[PDB]
DNA sequence: CGTGCCAATTTCT
DNA sequence: GAAATTGGCACG
């Protein structure tokens, strides 16, 4: 588990996009088909994606750069 | 009632308007209960008045009875700018809840 | 969680599938206070 | 007990929806913090007023 | 009853106009002096109010050190002391119209007791019973740095204290007059009138007074520079300070009291107001003991100041005498500044926190406070 | 005719 | 009960 969330905050720079960023990548997780990019231990999938955020794996831009990738690979695959 | 002897907004009584009806035959109506404040607020222009008090508050010099007039010249220009009619303060068709 | 009453049977139907997601709707408690108010003959409507 | 509850409704219904919306309104106009000396004695240095 | 400083430092006055006694010590004759105590830093410890017409054993620049009486006053006696030496000439005073003949029967030091307009005959109500300083030789001594000679007039129930023709001088009084918790911060957030208002001056200049007795008293103001012809109300009955003699700024009072927000705002600024409301509440909780910071104070006080008044219509559409949002002539009046056209003007408001919530531009937001039926 | 004081009414804990 | 607003009357 946790029971801070002071290095997301620093790394994100705010409180309040932090949640909605967290929210965004653990609903990919959840309901989509996603995987998580760090080494899941027992957790859910909100303390993941924090986890994540965490190291400076996901952030606004890199969910935004990855969606438009996969519009794309998806938009060419089924031609 | 016209402008003969008895203004458009005096008040009768019982006696004062039998001898009102002994005076005037014509050009003289009466009432009591809502159709009347009905009938007045429904014979009411807004435009002309509005003129009039205007007219009447930048002539005119004091205080008290300015604030007066400013009073009612902003509820005459709030009644003419929406789409309200002075008549539909009295009710004639009453809605009821659903059940 | 209170008054929505469209809301409440999605959000229930989504927690048993595991999808933690709601649809707001709207409570159920301001469309009585709209016809409250239009029945003491007063024109109360949301617009656009 | 319920004075209170009425003064902080109040206070709370009077000033419900202002919200910080922006960053700098570029202008440095201000006010000009003093310590408060009722005469004899300095109640509050001017290390906490600003 | 008299100023004891407690530390050592140097003495400092403010708005003082001090003149030297006959004894050789500084006597005041301003209402809004202050005494402010100074250190080697520069800063300041002490702030005192001194009244009108009180002895400095110190003057401005000198050093104290701690425990030294630097000021002296009696409370009880109002003086009209003057600046100038000299004997005195009565002038218009009739004994049994204007002045009464009283004597104590213990002492003996007994003067002619100036009457008042209430109790005094109709003869002497039109004439002003008025001490002059002349000079050994009969002239008038006029003020120094002045040109109207030194005659004071006097209000009803002065003493006097000597007889005519003794010699006087600076220091020597004319004549004797004799004089919480949370309802505290719900009343300051409020916006509440006291019982009786320090009542305050509109303009500066010059000072006197005028008609007596319709209805209550009146006041006459003439500036320097600006205009003169506007007159103040002020009900006589209660103990004015007013000196007719005296040149007065704008922010000063006449009576004395708690003073009332509306005024402050409208005779001192937006700025004034908003530290005697945070310092007026901060006194009520810091005595308890408790903690808060001044954004908090200073967001209320905001958004009691959200209304305002428009004095002329200008070129704008808003009508003579209605009262509007103070974000939209502040945006009507800058689209016409950064264009051609010159915007209106407006006045500041001050309202109650139950005022100034059930004011708002939103009628949802407002009928869930309170008075449905009224907003609805 | 024009101001200001006093009784009534309302709304709020 | 307290406070703010409104209508009525004494007064200049």
């Amino acid at each position: 588990a946790r029971v801070t969330v002071q290095d997301a905050v620093e790394k994100i720079g705010n409180r309040f996009d932090l949640v909605l960023v967290a929210a965004r990548r653990a609903r990919q997780m959840q309901v989509g088909g996603k995987d998580p990019l760090v080494p899941e231990e027992n957790d859910k999938t909100t303390v993941i994606a924090l986890r994540e955020i965490e190291e400076g794996l996901i952030n606004n831009q890199i969910l935004d750069v990855r969606e438009r990738q996969e519009q794309q690979e998806q938009e060419a695959a089924e031609l | 009632g016209g402008m003969t002897n008895l203004e458009r907004q005096q008040i009768l009584t019982e006696e004062q308007y039998l001898d009102a009806l002994e005076e005037f035959g014509d050009e003289f109506d009466a009432k009591m209960g809502a159709e009347a404040i009905q009938a007045l607020l429904k014979s009411m222009d807004l435009e002309q008045e509005c003129e009039q008090l205007r007219e009447e508050l930048n002539e005119t010099n004091s205080e008290t009875k300015r604030k007066k007039l400013t009073k009612r010249i902003k509820l005459l220009e709030a009644f003419v700018q929406s789409g309200n009619k002075p008549e539909w303060m009295i009710l004639t068709v009453l809605p009821v809840l659903p059940p | 969680k209170s008054d929505d009453v469209n809301g409440r049977t999605k959000m229930y139907k989504n927690i048993v599938d595991g999808n933690h997601q709601m649809e707001p709707g709207m409570p159920e408690s301001f469309n009585v206070l709209l016809k409250e108010i239009r029945s003491l003959g007063i024109n109360i409507e949301l617009e656009d | 007990t319920a004075n209170s509850g009425y003064l902080t409704r109040r206070l709370v219904d009077v000033a419900q929806d202002l919200v910080v919306t922006e960053d700098d309104c570029g202008t440095h106009e201000g006010i000009m913090m003093t310590p408060v000396i009722e005469g004899g004695d300095v109640k509050e240095p001017l290390r906490d007023r600003v | 009853s008299s100023i004891q400083v407690k530390n050592k430092g140097s003495i400092k006055l403010s708005n003082v106009k001090s003149v030297v006694n006959s004894s050789g010590k500084l006597v005041i004759t301003s209402r809004n002096t202050e005494l402010k105590l100074i250190d080697e830093f520069g800063r300041t410890k002490e702030s005192y109010k001194v009244p009108y017409g009180a002895v400095l054993a110190k003057g401005d620049g000198e050093q104290v050190a701690g425990g030294e009486t630097v000021a002296n006053w009696d409370p009880h006696t109002m003086p009209v002391i003057t600046e100038v030496s000299g004997f005195v000439r009565f002038t218009d005073m009739i004994d049994g119209q204007t002045i009464t003949r009283q004597t104590d029967e213990l002492t003996g030091l007994s003067s002619l007791v100036v009457l008042d307009s209430a109790e005094r005959t109709a003869g002497g109500k039109d004439l002003r019973p008025a001490l002059k300083i002349v000079d050994a030789q009969g002239n008038d001594v006029l003020i120094p740095g002045t040109d109207m000679p030194a005659q004071y007039f006097l209000p009803g129930k002065a003493i006097v204290q000597l007889e005519d023709g003794v010699q006087i001088s600076s220091g020597d009084t004319l004549a004797r007059i004799p004089q919480g918790g949370l309802p505290r911060v719900a009343d300051l957030f409020e916006a509440r009138r006291p019982k009786e208002p320090a009542i305050l001056a509109e303009i500066s200049g010059i000072v006197s007074f005028g008609k007596e007795t319709k209805g209550k008293r009146r006041l006459v103001i003439t500036p320097v520079d600006g205009s003169d012809p506007y007159e103040e109300m002020i009900p006589k009955w209660r103990q004015l300070n007013v000196f007719e003699g005296e040149r007065v700024e704008r922010g000063d009072v006449i009576s004395d009291g708690p003073e009332a927000p509306h005024d402050i705002l409208r005779l001192r600024g937006v700025h004034a107001v908003t530290r005697y409301i945070v310092n007026e509440v901060q006194d009520v909780y810091r005595l308890q003991g408790v903690k808060i910071n001044d954004k908090h104070i200073e967001v209320i006080v905001r958004q009691m100041l959200r209304k305002a008044t428009i004095v002329n219509a200008g070129s704008s559409d808003f009508l003579e005498g209605e009262q509007v949002e103070y974000s939209r002539v502040k945006i009507a009046n800058r689209e016409l500044e950064a264009n051609g056209k010159v915007g209106a003007t407006y006045s500041r408001d001050l309202l109650g926190i139950t005022k100034a919530s059930l004011a708002t531009e939103s009628f949802i937001s407002a009928a869930s406070f309170q008075e449905t039926t009224r907003v609805l």
